[PDB]
């Protein structure tokens, strides 16, 4: 199918191109963290326009007009206010900051289990089964394409555990047991391909009168027909 | 409508919104509409008067302000007659019915059109703001929005609580009253307030005062705090 | 917390004045200028009217059929912009519902993929 | 089976900061005003915090994109989870599990508590759907769409993952099964008769509500006033005296909220670090499979089961 998981990747991206394009709602983790910091930042600079209980919130009219010894009281209040205000600006910039980095260890962790590997933890690279990642750059901060596998189109087969030979139980290697209502198959578990059952495709352990659902059928042996002929 | 917003203070600022506390007319609000056709009152003053006229022939010409306006307390009386504007403050002797045909403390000499002005009193300083704007309307005021500047400061001391206007007889007039509301006002470029939100208007208004914008992006905002009075003392 | 009348001795208990935050719900004004305004925490009494325990909400219609949440208001309940277009609220879906085939014998097995 | 105890969200609580200073009174509230933003920034990081947690709520259960629910017929191989179910007969349809948890975690000052968006009654319906989804489909309801797999089967895959060969679960399915079941009793039991087996969401409780206590007793405070309530200055003081007395509260009862709310922000952290850690689990838990050791317990995972609780998430890992 290489032709087709190319068309639908190359697909795929160019749908990523019409959604960034189109949905500025897209960037509003990082749109968010430069509105809060240009909020703090604001909030900061007009605290400057404050009295705190003083005369005036401008130092040079406090100066022009008092005395020293009135003057530096009115000073101490807005002295006062204003660090204040610096201490309640920084305290939220080191929590925020927290904040940043852990997402930052989180997309350093990414980086290097989804970009520089292939992720077997679920959802950690997108839903779907991970293949592969691709990075993008966006201001302050990253951007993750994540090329997953997902199943498409389903159908409902029979199945069973086991399945009886010479009173022998036969298990799948790998994949399972499935039936199409006439026939028993072996196929892989996440894409239906049938195969004929043989004892290349399962191994014996124990009997029939253990296994609970085991089914009658027949394992096909590809030494017989070379040894009989 | 949105009549009635006027510059606050003498401070130049631009590109910036800006909450302020002051006497302003409430948006949407009521107005008296007088008429001079075929009307001049005392009308109260209350704490603030907003007062607008149409015009197409120069018909008000002015103002007269005080408590009883009948020579018993000093009155402030504005007149405007062709080109010279004249303001006086003496114990004048009005008539029964004012009007012109076509212990004094200070003395100053100098439908088409809409001159809209603001007259309030704070501690003793009779302000005047006003703005004059080309029009074409007959019925009734004009909707839109215009910002009157600070003309004239009076410290005349006079205790208005009553006032009453002047026609010139051979133009219907408005009058409104200010409350201390909070306004978000939006100055453009040039400094020129081209916008404003009245922030107890409606609880849109309120957001967009919370938010000290106007526009109000799509969300849920906490914009106030309900709080029952209580309706006598015990 | 209470006091004794001065007058008659009996104990009045005092309770402060019902108050709360107030909300406004809006859809963006490049939309609509219609709001609704949900009173925090208190009854329909004191304050097209819904009662939820998120407070006394005014102006959203009360709607039966859920939708994914919009604008959240709390309790289950959130609101939205709709049709003639106007604020609505509504408990909110958690997504549609869909039973498994399940059964001891049957498997669903994929036969085509598709690469997201 | 052993059970793991995450916290998800604290209570949404919110401050008028204007009421809790100068409550009633508009002689304090334009003085106040002289302090700018510093009471309304209070009131913004509050509901940045009381944001977040729905968030957090939302993260950690709302990860299934339907709602799943089990068959009429509970033919399982053997393996009982009537006891993680939804129970039919209650008022919210909860497990017996989660009823025994929600039984065991436990003004006018401007102080109010917002609800939650998603309600008790949600999540179960949450846990409901992933739990459902975990039994009927395996991890393939996580990945796409829920195939149907017999319950043993789902097992047999269980079991390769953690190296052992598939035919050990179909030889031993009995005695599989009865060690399940038997293990969900002793969840049971546990959760019935020891009380710190939720401490975990239990402090989370005691310490929002200690946190508000020490709010509402600072106003008992004077901070250097002749009087810590705000009426008796007034009613006692004239405007040039009253002031300065009431500046003396405004400084006290500010800085108080600056504490607080720097507090919330930080237990809010912790919080969301929690509700990460719990959301993370759910995928790589709940709709997968770990091969991360002690992720999911110790041992080596086979399945997990959400079960909710009070501010939180409980998952039952086997
Ligand atoms: C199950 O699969 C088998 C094998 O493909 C189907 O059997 C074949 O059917 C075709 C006709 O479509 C015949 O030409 C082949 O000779 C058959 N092969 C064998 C080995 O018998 C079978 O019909 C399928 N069953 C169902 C219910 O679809
Ligand atoms: C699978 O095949 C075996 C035979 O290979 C069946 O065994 C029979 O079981 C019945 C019931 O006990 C006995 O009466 C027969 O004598 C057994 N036959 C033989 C040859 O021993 C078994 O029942 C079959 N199972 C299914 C589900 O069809
Ligand atoms: C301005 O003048 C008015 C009267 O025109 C004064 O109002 C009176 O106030 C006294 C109490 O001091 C009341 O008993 C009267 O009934 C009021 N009169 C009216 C008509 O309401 C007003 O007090 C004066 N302002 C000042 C600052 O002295
Ligand atoms: C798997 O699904 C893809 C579509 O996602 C199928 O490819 C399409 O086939 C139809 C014809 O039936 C064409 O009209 C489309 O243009 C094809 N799309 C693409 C992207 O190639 C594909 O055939 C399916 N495979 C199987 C085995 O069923
Ligand atoms: C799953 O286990 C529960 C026990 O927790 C079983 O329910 C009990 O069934 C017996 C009868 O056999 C009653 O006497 C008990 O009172 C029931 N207890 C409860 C709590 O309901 C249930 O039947 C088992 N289910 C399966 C399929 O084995
Ligand atoms: C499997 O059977 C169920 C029976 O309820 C049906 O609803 C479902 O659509 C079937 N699946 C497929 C892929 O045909
Ligand atoms: C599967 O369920 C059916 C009932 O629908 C029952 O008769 C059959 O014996 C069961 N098989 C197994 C292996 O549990
Ligand atoms: C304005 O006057 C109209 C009557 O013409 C009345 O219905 C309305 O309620 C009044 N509004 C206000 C704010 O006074
Ligand atoms: C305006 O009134 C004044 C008296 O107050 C008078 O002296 C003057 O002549 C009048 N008009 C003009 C145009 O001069
Ligand atoms: C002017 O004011 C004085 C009070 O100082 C008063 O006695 C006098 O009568 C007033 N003049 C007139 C003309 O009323
Ligand atoms: C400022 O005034 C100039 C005229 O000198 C005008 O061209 C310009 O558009 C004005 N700016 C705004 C924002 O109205
Ligand atoms: C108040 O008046 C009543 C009579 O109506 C009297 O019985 C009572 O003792 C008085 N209270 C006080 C405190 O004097
Ligand atoms: C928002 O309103 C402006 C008009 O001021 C319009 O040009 C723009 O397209 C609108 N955008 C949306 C998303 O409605
Ligand atoms: C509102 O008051 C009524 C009684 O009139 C009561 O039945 C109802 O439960 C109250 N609702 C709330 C939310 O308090
Ligand atoms: C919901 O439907 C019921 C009828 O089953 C009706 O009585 C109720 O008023 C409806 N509620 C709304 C909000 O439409």
């Amino acid at each position: 199918n290489q032709k087709l998981i190319a068309n639908q990747f190359n697909s795929a991206i160019g749908k990523i191109q019409d959604s960034l394009s189109s949905t500025a709602s897209a960037l509003g983790k990082l749109q968010d963290v430069v509105n809060q910091n240009a909020q703090a930042l604001n909030t900061l600079v007009k605290q400057l326009s404050s009295n705190f209980g003083a005369i005036s919130s401008v130092l040079n009219d406090i100066l022009s007009r008092l005395d020293p010894p009135e003057a530096e009281v009115q000073i101490d209040r807005l002295i006062t206010g204003r660090l204040q205000s610096l201490q309640t600006y920084v305290t939220q910039q080191l929590i925020r900051a927290a904040e940043i980095r852990a997402s930052a260890n989180l997309a350093a962790t990414k980086m290097s289990e989804c970009v520089l590997g292939q992720s077997k933890r679920v959802d950690f690279c997108g839903k779907g089964y991970h293949l592969m990642s691709f990075p993008q750059s966006a201001p302050h901060g990253v951007v993750f394409l994540h090329v997953t596998y997902v199943p498409a189109q389903e159908k409902n087969f029979t199945t069973a555990p086991a399945i009886c030979h010479d009173g022998k139980a036969h298990f799948p290697r790998e994949g399972v047991f499935v039936s199409n209502g006439t026939h028993w198959f072996v196929t892989q578990r996440n894409f239906y391909e049938p195969q004929i059952i043989t004892t290349d495709n399962t191994f014996v352990s124990g009997n029939c009168d253990v296994v609970i659902g085991i089914v009658n059928n027949t394992v096909y042996d590809p030494l017989q027909p070379e040894l009989d002929s | 409508f949105t009549r009635g917003v006027y510059y606050p203070d003498k401070v130049f600022r631009s590109s910036v919104l800006h909450s302020t506390q002051d006497l302003f007319l409430p948006f949407f609000s009521n107005v008296t509409w007088f008429h001079a056709i075929h009307d001049n009152p005392v009308l109260p003053f209350n704490d603030g008067v907003y007062f607008a006229s149409t015009e197409k022939s120069n018909i008000i010409r002015g103002w007269i302000f005080g408590t009883t306006l009948d020579s018993k307390t000093q009155s402030l009386l504005i007149v405007n007659n062709a080109t010279n504007v004249v303001i006086k403050v003496c114990e004048f002797q009005f008539c029964n019915d004012p009007f012109l045909g076509v212990n004094c403390t200070f003395e100053y000499v100098s439908f088409k059109n809409l001159r809209e002005f603001v007259f309030k009193n704070i501690d003793g300083y009779f302000k005047i703001y006003s703005k004059h704007t080309p029009i074409n309307l007959v019925r009734d005021l004009p909707q839109g929005f215009s910002a009157l500047e600070p003309l004239v400061d009076l410290p005349i001391g006079i205790n208005i609580t009553r006032f009453q206007t002047l026609l010139a007889l051979h133009a219907a007039y408005y009058v409104g009253y200010l409350q201390p509301r909070t306004f978000l006002l939006k100055y453009n470029e040039n400094g020129t307030i081209t916008d404003a939100v009245d922030c107890a208007l409606d609880p849109l208004s309120e957001t967009k005062c919370t938010l000290k914008s106007f526009t109000v992006e799509k969300g849920i905002y906490q914009t106030s705090n309900f709080r029952v009075q209580p309706t006598e003392s015990i | 917390d209470a006091v004794r009348d001065p007058q008659t001795l009996e104990i009045l208990d005092i309770t402060p004045c019902s108050f709360g935050g107030v909300s406004v719900i809006t859809p963006g004004t490049n939309t609509s200028n219609q709001v609704a305004v949900l009173y925090q925490d208190v009854n329909c009494t004191e304050v097209n009217v819904f009662q939820t325990r998120a407070g006394c909400l005014i102006g959203a219609e009360h709607v039966n059929n859920s939708y994914e949440c919009d604008i959240p208001i709390g309790a289950g309940i959130c609101a939205s912009y709709q049709t003639s277009q106007s604020i609505i609220a509504y408990t909110m879906s958690l997504g549609a519902e869909n039973s498994v085939a399940y059964s001891n014998n049957s498997i669903a097995i994929p036969t085509n993929f598709t690469i997201s | 089976v052993t059970t793991e105890i995450l916290p998800v969200s604290m209570t949404k609580t919110s401050v008028d900061c204007t009421m809790y200073i100068c409550g009633d009174s508009t002689e304090c509230s334009n003085l106040l005003l002289q302090y700018g933003s510093f009471c309304t920034q209070l009131n913004r990081a509050l509901t940045g915090i009381a944001v977040e947690q729905d968030k957090n709520t939302q993260e950690v259960f709302a990860q299934v994109k339907q709602i799943y629910k089990t068959p009429p017929i509970k033919d399982f191989g053997g393996f009982n989870f009537s006891q993680i179910l939804p129970d039919p007969s209650k008022p919210s349809k909860r497990s017996f599990i989660e009823d025994l948890l929600f039984n065991k975690v436990t003004k006018f000052n401007g102080l109010t508590v917002l609800p939650p968006l998603l309600t008790d009654e949600m999540i179960a319906q949450y846990t409901s759907a992933l739990l459902a989804g975990t039994i009927t489909s395996g991890w393939t309801f996580g990945a796409g769409a829920a195939l149907q797999i017999p319950f043993a089967m789902q097992m047999a895959y269980r079991f390769n993952g953690i190296g052992v060969t598939q035919n050990v679960l179909y030889e031993n399915q009995k005695l599989i099964a009865n060690q399940f079941n038997s293990a969900i009793g002793k969840i049971q039991d546990s959760l019935s008769s020891t009380a710190s087996a939720l401490g975990k969401l239990q402090d989370v409780v005691n310490q929002n509500a200690q946190a508000l206590n020490t709010l509402v007793k600072q106003l008992s405070s004077n901070f250097g006033a002749i009087s810590s309530v705000l009426n008796d200055i007034l009613s006692r003081l004239d405007p040039p005296e009253a002031e300065v007395q009431i500046d003396r509260l405004i400084t006290g009862r500010l800085q108080s909220l600056q504490t607080y709310v720097t507090q919330q922000l930080i237990r809010a952290a912790e919080i969301r670090a929690s509700a990460n850690l719990a959301a993370t689990k759910m995928s790589e838990c709940v709709l997968g499979q770990s091969k991360r050791v002690d992720f999911c317990g110790k041992g080596y995972h086979l399945m997990s089961f959400p079960q909710s609780a009070p501010h939180g998430v409980v998952f039952l890992h086997v």
